[PDB]
């Protein structure tokens, strides 16, 4: 039963993935008239699903080392290429987002001083700047991405570090610094900024619609930050918790593949959160199908 | 295959393309008030206090430009029109306290509160402006305080059953006209007690209009 | 006196209208159906141009 | 069908110590 | 008494009218167009996309080389294209930004514009500075401009909501004549191909012919149940048809003084913006507010084809003088050239 | 008035560098391209250099690439022609040239008063040198080019010009049929292919000067030799 659950919740995952990817693509696209996006929160959302979607498309790559015999199938030289493949999504995926929280920040608590520089070019300039920094911040992973000799004849891709003993804290510390602590600090306190400032002084909070505007923004709001921390928090918990673990487990392995399948589930789960939890959006939807 | 002179014509398309993209930029950023309401109303008080067919004022106010519009002048059929403001960030409706005892001077028989809240529901529930704000000014409240002792509201509103007082009869005015939002939900109505001598009007529009940009960007950032 | 002088005038306007002289619709239809017949060839929405022929290929 | 108590860094494998 | 006689009077003549008309009706156009063979099925695709206008689109115009139009958006912008190549030749700011027309001078040295503003203004596009400078301001309608036509470089007619038409000396600014009888705002006017005569539509529900020299209404034409929004001569001058918003188009003859075909559909329930003929007027243009333009066999009252590419309500459509392709403007701001293929 | 005025030419040492000046009046001159065309002493007319309206495009002759620059000043409507190593090759008469590029456009329409600089390829043929006119007599004048003018897109780029003595050179045909503005009708160019001809019926003495025919089919821009008529 382990070798039929576990394929199964990565073909479920990046399958749903790449549908919903996929529809935020298409419906942003035909919103440009197939043309550059002249809106600054469509070009971060078209972004994140194009980073999502190759979080996704590599994800099958990655994970046939890990479900079948244990044994990379594709060499060295994609070893080096495809680590450093994944890692640049995920960082990539993760600084989209938090870019696009701080931008809707300066949307909702600066909407007078920020139409200064919130300028389609500018948010291009921006995003091509997070892929520049992704390269960067996955520069331990493709330096150090050689293949393993395990005991027997099978071999697989990993990290080889110059110093396992003393390499292996900062190595863990950083990825979990730059895609897990930080962001979510970011993403979190540019929400509850938004929560208590999404209204002006005058508006009728008495009026229904300031009491839905409240309500629907609110929910989306805690959407985006708790998928971003289910899917990623056991990922880096595990990270932090197998430092001091020498010999794992069983439940210990089946425990960290289960958080690798979380990870992938938040670029699954980004598009449907867009999808599902903006009405704009969704009705815009609807009427094409 | 262009020749020198086709090259040198689409480099001066693309200088126009330049210059169309900046003029829009620079239009995304101003903010578009609709001024409506009918006559003897205040309306005409608003503009001076904010200083052909359409009347264009343009003022300047905490780093935020904004456009008003006054379509009184236009005696034509509203709804041949009316859809050109469609997109206008909200609509400053204005509406006199002390015509609820008067009426109409043509009419003789139809109240001119009664005519302000016919005309206030066909703009708030017109198929054009669906979700567009309404900034609701509530004029001449000096002059209603001093009528409401003489003439009750009565005369207007017979279901009225309230304390002859201003600070119950103008709520009461104020509910009438909030009611008639056929759409609590895609909109809201920002009501303001202007009068003759008041400073706070330019500021109160600037507040509701902030809130207006603030829903705006959370539509568009998929917030809402 | 506004509209005992507005009466005159819309009176006056439909005389003129009714002194006109009106042919048949069978005639009156078949010049448009005969004008159609003699342009048809040189219309090119109605009969497509080669694209050789035409300026927005 | 394997022997799946290697260690891991990441998504991809490491060395035990 | 003597307003209640004259009232009477109306009604007698109007009587008179009707019967008069009823008389010449011996046959009908569907009865002697139903034998001729129908023109299938017109497939058209979109040559050219012109992009630029960041606002709806209310009016466009062809020049009489059939390469050069102008657009009119209330971005406040009036734009002259290059068809052929999507080249802008001219980007006009316009001091009212609420344009609602615009027309290209045959000779193609003016364009004209209007709107909210109450006035036409004359734009020189001929000028040894370079730039397009306005000439004149033809001040004196008290509604909106809705329509104008040039009928040379110095004059000119306008429409407008104060229920009138105006005939303008440019070089003086006034006008020289003015055309009143409509009880609604006049929507719309075409001029005949002789410039002789020109018929307008209005709020009313009624089209009336003009004489442009004489300066009196020569025939009325009623039938639509709503305000008429698009009017157009049928090529030889002997016609005309017109757009409403009872979702109808209908062809009036002139000499006939009847209408002579309606072009309705059931699912078609929306308003008729423009309407435009063929060069041979055996197809008949009408843009409408389902965000579609549909072709009408003008002779069979069939609908021919559909022009759907647009996003939001087509307001204006115009076919080229050597009826080579058609462009249709919409308020999701692009302008779209058609034509079919062989 | 549209008005082009050059200035900062003078006698200057070889291997110098000089500086001249355009100062532009009474039109749009950020809207138009702008020229520099010079004319040696006793000689023909010929194209230096070419800045585009917003400064985008840039093209210059072969025989003065490297050493001259073009540039404009917009704000203050100046147009700048920066020379260095200046040769004895280099002595001629330098025009400002105004042309706007449109659909129906006519460039190369206003030519400046010019200023004297003195130091111490489709080529186009006007065989005929000097041609004896007599008012009120018909008078036809050839040009030829290596390549064809006509491009696909159906015009011909062929351009006429008159210099009248001790003036500027003034636009007659452009596009080798359209007749210029304020040009009298009695001047017609017909032609096809490589051959063109300007006709001129009812000869007057204005018409009196020196006729040139300049390609715009391609950079760099060639003149013909000139085709003088005097009476």
């Amino acid at each position: 039963y382990i070798n039929i659950i576990m394929p199964s919740v990565f073909g479920t995952i990046c399958l749903l993935g790449i549908i919903g990817n996929s529809t935020v693509i298409f419906a942003v696209v035909k919103k440009s008239k197939l043309h550059w996006c002249n809106n600054v929160p469509d070009i971060f959302i078209i972004n994140l699903s194009v980073v999502d979607l190759l979080f996704l498309l590599g994800m099958p790559f990655m994970i046939h080392q890990l479900m079948g015999n244990g044994v990379w199938h594709f060499g060295e030289t994609m070893c080096t290429l495809i680590t450093a493949m994944d890692a640049n999504s995920q960082f990539t995926s993760t600084y989209i987002l938090t870019a696009m929280a701080i931008d809707r920040y300066l949307a909702t608590v600066h909407p007078i001083s920020s139409t200064k520089f919130r300028k389609p070019s500018v948010a291009t300039l921006v995003i091509c700047l997070l892929w520049a920094l992704s390269f960067i911040s996955i520069t331990p992973v493709w330096l150090y991405a050689r293949l393993i000799p395990f005991p027997g004849g099978a071999v697989g891709c990993g990290i080889r570090l110059p110093n396992p003993d003393t390499d292996l804290y900062w190595f863990t510390l950083y990825q979990f610094f730059l895609a897990f602590a930080l962001p979510f600090v970011v993403i979190t306190a540019a929400y509850v900024r938004i929560l208590q400032r999404m209204t002006s002084s005058v508006a009728p909070a008495s009026q229904r619609s300031i009491r839905l505007r409240t309500k629907r923004v609110t929910r989306t709001a805690i959407a985006i930050c708790l998928v971003f921390f289910v899917c990623w928090a056991p990922y880096y918990v595990l990270q932090l918790t197998q430092l001091s673990i020498s010999r794992p487990t069983l439940t210990f392995v089946y425990l960290y593949n289960a958080a690798i399948s979380l990870g992938y589930a938040n670029s699954c789960l980004n598009p449907f959160v867009y999808i599902v939890l903006c009405e704009t959006f969704r009705k815009r939807l609807v009427l094409s199908v | 295959t262009l020749s020198a002179e086709d090259k040198a014509a689409v480099e001066r398309s693309k200088m126009i393309d330049r210059n169309l993209r900046e003029d829009g930029e620079k239009a995304a950023r101003e903010v578009k008030l609709l001024l409506l309401g009918a006559g003897e109303s205040g309306k005409n008080t608003i503009v001076k206090q904010m200083k052909t067919g359409i009347v264009e004022t343009h003022f300047t106010f905490k780093d935020l430009h904004f456009k008003m519009f006054d379509v009184g002048a236009q005696r034509s059929e509203r709804k041949k029109w009316i859809h050109c403001f469609e997109g206008v960030t909200a609509i400053i409706f204005c509406v006199a306290l002390s015509d609820y005892d008067l009426v109409l001077a043509e009419d003789e028989e139809m109240n001119r509160m009664h005519a302000s809240m016919k005309l206030f529901d066909s703009i708030c529930n017109n198929k054009w402006f669906t979700d567009t704000s309404i900034i609701l000014f509530l004029n001449k409240k000096d002059l209603f305080e001093e009528k409401i002792k003489k003439s009750p509201l009565t005369i207007c509103y017979p279901e009225y059953a309230g304390s002859n007082t201003y600070e119950e009869a103008a709520a009461y005015i104020q509910c009438q006209f909030e009611d008639l939002n056929k759409r609590k939900d895609t909109k809201e109505i920002y009501t303001h007690f202007t009068c003759s001598t008041d400073t706070k009007n330019v500021q109160f529009v600037f507040d509701a209009v902030t809130d207006v940009i603030i829903k705006n960007n959370l539509k568009d950032c998929g917030l809402f | 006196t506004a509209s005992i002088a507005q009466a005159r005038k819309l009176v006056e306007q439909l005389k003129m209208e009714a002194n006109i002289d009106r042919i048949k619709v069978s005639k009156a239809a078949a010049d448009l159906m005969a004008y159609c017949e003699a342009h048809a060839k040189e219309d090119p929405l109605l009969t497509p141009v080669p694209a050789s022929e035409n300026p927005f290929r | 069908d394997f022997d799946m108590l290697r260690c891991m860094l990441g998504r991809v494998y490491r060395p035990c110590w | 008494s003597e307003l209640d006689q004259l009232r009477q009077e109306a009604e007698q003549l109007k009587n008179q009218i009707r019967d008069a008309r009823k008389a010449c009706a011996d046959a009908t156009l569907s009865q002697i167009t139903n034998n001729i063979d129908p023109v299938g099925r017109i497939q058209m695709r979109t040559r050219r996309t012109l992009r630029g206008h960041l606002a709806k689109i209310y009016a466009m115009h062809w020049g009489t080389d059939s390469r050069l139009l102008v657009s009119a958006s209330q971005d406040g912008k009036l734009i002259i294209w290059d068809s052929y190549t999507t080249n802008k030749v001219h980007a006009i700011p316009l001091r009212s930004s609420w344009v609602m027309t615009c027309a290209y001078a045959p000779s193609g040295n003016y364009v004209a514009c209007g709107g909210l503003d109450n006035i036409c203004s004359i734009y020189n596009l001929k000028t040894r500075e370079g730039n397009v400078r306005v000439s004149r301001e033809l001040a004196g309608h008290t509604g909106y401009l809705s329509c104008c036509r040039f009928l040379d470089d110095n004059q000119i007619v306008t429409s407008s909501g104060d229920t009138t038409c105006a005939l303008w000396d440019i070089e003086t600014g006034q006008q020289t004549t003015t055309f009143t009888g409509h009880t609604g705002d006049v929507m719309s006017l075409s001029l005949a191909p002789d410039t002789r005569l020109f018929v307008s539509g209005a709020c009313d529900a009624s089209a009336k012919l003009w004489d442009v020299r004489e300066g009196m209404c020569r025939q009325t034409f009623t039938g639509h149940e709503s305000d008429i929004n698009a009017i157009c001569f049928f090529p030889n001058g002997n016609a005309f048809a017109t757009g409403s918003d009872d979702a109808t188009c209908r062809l009036f003859d002139l000499r006939a003084d009847q209408e002579l075909m309606t072009y309705s559909h059931d699912n078609i329930i929306c308003g008729i913006t423009s309407v435009s003929f063929s060069k041979s007027g055996r197809l008949l243009l009408a843009g409408y507010d389902d965000f579609n333009c549909n072709v009408w066999d003008a002779l069979k009252a069939d609908r021919a084809g559909v022009l759907a590419g647009h996003d939001n309500r087509v307001s204006c459509l115009g076919v080229t003088d050597d009826g080579m392709a058609v462009a249709t403007g919409s308020w999701d701001s692009f302008l779209k050239i058609w034509n079919g293929s062989s | 008035d549209v008005q082009l005025v050059e200035s900062g030419g003078g006698l200057v040492q070889p291997g110098g560098s000089r500086k001249l000046s355009c100062s532009a009046s009474g039109f749009a001159f950020s809207s138009f391209g702008m020229h520099w065309v010079r004319q040696a002493p006793e000689k023909g007319l010929e194209w230096v250099a070419y800045i585009s309206s917003g400064s985008g495009t840039i093209y210059y002759a072969d025989t003065v690439k490297g050493r001259f620059t073009i540039s404009r000043d917009d704000p203050k409507n100046t147009l700048f022609l920066q020379m260095t190593s200046l040769r004895s090759e280099d002595t001629a008469m330098y025009y400002c040239v105004r042309s706007i590029y449109y659909y129906g456009s006519s460039p190369f329409d206003f030519w400046g008063q010019g200023t004297t600089l003195t130091v111490s390829d489709i080529v186009m043929t006007q065989a005929t040198s000097s041609v004896p006119v007599t008012p009120g007599e018909s008078v036809s004048i050839s040009c030829r080019s290596s390549k064809s003018l006509l491009h696909s897109n159906g015009n011909t780029y062929l351009y006429w010009f008159l210099q009248r003595p001790g003036q500027s050179p003034q636009l007659l045909i452009y596009r080798m049929s359209n007749l210029a503005s304020g040009v009298p009708d009695r001047f017609s160019g017909s032609g096809s292919g490589t051959a063109f001809t300007l006709t001129i019926s009812r000869l007057e003495a204005e018409d009196v000067g020196v006729y040139y025919c300049m390609q715009h089919l391609e950079y760099p821009l060639t003149f013909g030799a000139g085709t003088k008529l005097e009476l």
